[PDB]
RNA sequence: CGUAAAGCGCACGCAGGCGGUUUGUUAAGUCAGAUGUGAAAUCCCCGGGCUCAACCUGGGAACUGCAUCUGAUACUGGCAA
């Protein structure tokens, strides 16, 4: 029900940093990125069309830490909502509670944020939410409880929040350790390199 | 504006010179190529 | 621009229905072109053809049938322009690349011929080489000093020289043809309903065209 | 025998556009003049003219924009073998609105735009694309 | 800004005097990403010479398409030899959802989000030829209004 | 549906299907509106409650239909010329 394995291996099959070990240090430096996703990893794949579509879907799931039935349900919900299904799908992945806890700098990675969410260290709107996939509405206040406030992790995580780009659709404020999800993220406000038409076309075959 | 040309009466005279009844009047659809761009 | 003239149309046989707008068509089984339609057509051809001739362009007269020769050599060569008067090689426009190196061999062999080593080392091979200059000279005659592919094309018979029209349409070159009642206005951009095989008609005709070419800005 | 004179009219116009014909004559009727008035109104033909006294003859002066022909594809929809009667909601648009569909409504012979604006459906005669 | 991609390579044969002789055919489509689609066939004795002749023929013989915002305009049907092909503008009907060998020509064509369904034969050499014929005889609201007056 | 499977060996013709052209009437088909009905749940939309989701639920849309009444009369049908 979640991955639990070598993370930088997943980041190495995709060829791109999936932010799976954000943590203390800088850019990887001990990953052997691009070089060998397994034993025959030095081989160029010469990847197919199914391979590029598949590999795009796997990039997105392995970023946000979602498995397939849950992702597939996000595609059905993004499909039925009015508008653009790629952009709706990223809006559904960005409203996840573990993601919003990661974006605010409360967790160093999304797995650490998922353990903060999971171990009842996070309230939304003054109610404790235990669930990684809670869908944070706009104009909500998500914060850390009094237990697990001033624990080392979150402090260190806010320390590495300043190294990243400070997302526009949040009120990050780390003094009180509370945040406000203000609006839904625009497609132009996130990541610029994921090709969601490939995963629309992957599920539409 | 029509280009300078021999008079219509003159054209009729040319038609008159034409030996025999000497008139062709087949009517068909006409297609004209678009003018080439100056650039 | 109008002179009483002698051709009045021809070709009883193999007439083409696409020439139906241009036919007066009465006498003795033969078709008469409506020359009252030809005169505006031919004045238009002189208009756009003088327009590209004044932009310093290359015209390429095409005269394979007889006696369009040496009338196309006389008319093209009366201007500072180019011509094909013998068999038009299939693909001297659309692969001009390979025809470029054949023209290069014509230049190298005439430079070798009248100046350099022509009497050198053999009589038989020298005769062989000279008749290579007759073959490359009559096939690649006018076009040998062109150095580009031309900015217009003026063919003297549309059905007899359908290959050149087909290539100049393939390459986006304006084709200026004197069609007859057997010919077809394929991709001829400036059709002229005339007479293709009368020497009076083609010398009058090329006389007018060569007259309007040699007026650039001057 | 002739059993659909409307499809015969549209056949005359398809084969006149296809043969670069300047004008097209046929026997005339009230429905053909109604359709022809819709075609002139929507810009697919240049003009029409009904002549004769005891045997009327409709004549359509056709249009050609460039060398190409204006009437790109005219189809007969409600043929006699199977008639097609659409409501004001079921009333189709042809080439996503770029091409009218001549519907015979109770108010008269109209287009799809004009009869969807008039709020009433009817018998859809032909697609002009 | 050329955006080339190959669809199909095959091994054809000839059967001369002494055994058979095997040649390779490419089939590529180039296009800028805003109209301007071409395809080229090209055949040669090895595969990279085949694809190079295919690209070189496809860079010329390139056709304009009157796109909409990012997509087609009206639903269009193009046919070639045995291969009948439907397309539907799918006004932001997200993603190019076309068959194989039609996804590629629609991809480099610059269209983004149409709905397709090839019928009949679906030989790749004839399913393009039935997409260009198709995208070629698809005309825009400023062309139809040019034709018919307004 | 010439050659891949597929045009009766050819005709005449009943029931059936289709039917040139003009005017008038009808309004059966057709179209428009109204009313009654088309159970509730389910699907769809906008919301609400279970920490979320599945789930439950409020309101709507829908149920492409049928019947009746009111109209329109271009096309098809009936009738008369």
């Amino acid at each position: 029900a979640r991955y639990l394995g070598p993370k930088l291996k997943l980041s190495r099959r995709e060829g791109t940093d999936l932010f799976l070990k954000s943590g203390v240090r800088a850019i990887d430096t001990k990953c052997k990125i691009e070089q060998a996703p397994g034993q025959h990893g030095a081989r160029k794949p010469r990847l197919s069309d199914y391979g590029v579509q598949l590999r795009e879907k796997q990039k997105v799931r392995r970023i946000y830490g979602v498995l397939e039935r849950q992702f597939r349900n996000y595609y059905k919900e993004a499909a039925r909502l009015k508008g653009n299904t790629g952009e709706n799908l990223l809006a559904l992945l960005e409203g996840r509670l573990d993601n919003v806890v990661y974006r605010m700098g409360f967790g160093a990675t999304r797995a650490e944020a998922r353990q903060l969410v999971s171990h009842k260290a996070i309230m939304v709107n003054g109610r404790v939410v235990n669930i990684a996939s809670y869908q944070v509405s706009p104009n909500d206040v998500v914060s850390i409880r009094e237990k697990a406030k001033k624990q080392s992790r979150v402090k260190a995580a806010l320390e590495l929040a300043e190294q990243r780009e400070k997302p526009t659709w949040l009120e990050v404020d780390a003094g009180k350790m509370e945040g406000t999800f203000k609006r839904k993220p625009e497609r132009s406000d996130l990541s610029a390199d994921i090709n969601e038409h490939l995963i629309v076309e992957l599920y539409s075959k | 504006k029509k280009k300078t040309t021999l008079s219509e009466e003159d054209q009729a005279l040319f038609r008159q010179l034409m030996a025999g009844t000497r008139k062709i009047k087949q009517d068909t659809i006409v297609h004209r190529p678009q003018r080439k761009k100056i650039s | 621009m109008l002179k009483a003239g002698v051709h009045f149309g021809h070709q009883t046989r193999y007439w083409n229905p696409k020439m139906k707008p241009f036919i007066f068509g009465a006498r003795n089984k033969v078709h008469i072109i409506n020359l009252e339609k030809t005169v505006p057509m031919f004045n238009e051809a002189l208009a756009e053809l003088n327009k590209i001739a004044s932009r310093k362009g290359k015209i390429l007269f095409v005269g394979t049938k007889r006696a369009a020769s040496e009338a196309v050599k006389d008319a093209a060569l009366s201007c500072d322009q180019f011509f094909v008067n013998h068999r038009w090689l299939g693909g001297m426009l659309t692969n001009w690349k390979t025809v470029r190196q054949s023209i290069k061999r014509l230049k190298d062999l005439e430079t070798q011929s009248q100046d350099g080593t022509f009497d050198k080392l053999t009589k038989k091979e020298a005769l062989m080489r000279t008749r290579e200059l007759e073959k490359l000279e009559n096939s690649l005659g006018g076009i040998k000093d062109m150095g580009g592919l031309p900015d217009a094309l003026f063919v003297i018979d549309a059905d007899h020289e359908h290959i050149a029209i087909k290539e100049a349409n393939n390459l986006g070159i304006p084709v200026f043809a004197i069609v007859d009642t057997n010919s077809d206005p394929d991709g001829v951009d400036f059709v002229i309903p005339g007479n293709d095989d009368a020497i009076r008609a083609v010398t009058l005709y090329l006389g007018a065209v060569a007259a309007t070419v040699r007026e650039g800005r001057s | 025998s002739m059993q659909d004179p409307i499809a015969d009219m549209l056949t005359r116009i398809r084969n006149g556009q296809a043969a670069n014909k300047a004008a097209v004559t046929m026997p005339s009727s009230k429905l053909k003049v109604a359709i022809a008035n819709v075609l002139k109104e929507e810009g697919f033909i240049e003009d029409f003219k009904v002549e004769g006294d005891t045997k009327p003859e409709l004549e359509l002066t056709l249009k050609y924009f460039q060398g190409k022909a204006v009437v790109e594809s005219i189809q007969r929809v409600s043929r006699p073998g199977l008639r097609i009667y659409k409501r004001k909601d079921e009333l189709p648009k042809v080439m996503a609105g770029l091409g009218i569909a001549v519907v015979s409504t109770s108010k008269g012979v109209m287009t799809d735009r004009a009869a969807r604006q008039a709020g009433l459906g009817g018998e859809i005669i032909c697609y002009v694309a | 800004e050329l955006q080339e991609k190959l669809i199909a390579v095959n091994r054809v044969s000839k059967t001369v005097k002494g055994g058979r002789i095997f040649s390779f055919t490419a089939l590529t489509v180039v296009g800028d990403g805003n109209g301007r689609v071409g395809f080229g066939y090209g055949k040669a004795r090895e595969v990279p010479a085949a694809i190079q002749k295919a690209m070189e023929k496809a860079r010329r013989n390139m056709i304009n398409v009157a796109l909409n915002n990012g997509t087609l305009q009206h639903p269009v049907k193009g046919v070639h030899t045995g291969s009948r092909v439907f397309m539907q503008p799918a006004s932001e009907g997200t993603g190019i959802i076309a068959g194989g060998a039609m996804r590629a020509v629609l991809e480099v064509a610059g269209v983004h989000n149409v709905l397709a369904k090839a019928y009949g034969s679906t030989n790749p050499i004839n399913v393009v030829r039935a997409t260009i014929d198709g995208l070629e005889n698809m005309n825009s609201p400023e062309m139809v209004a040019a034709k018919r007056g307004k």
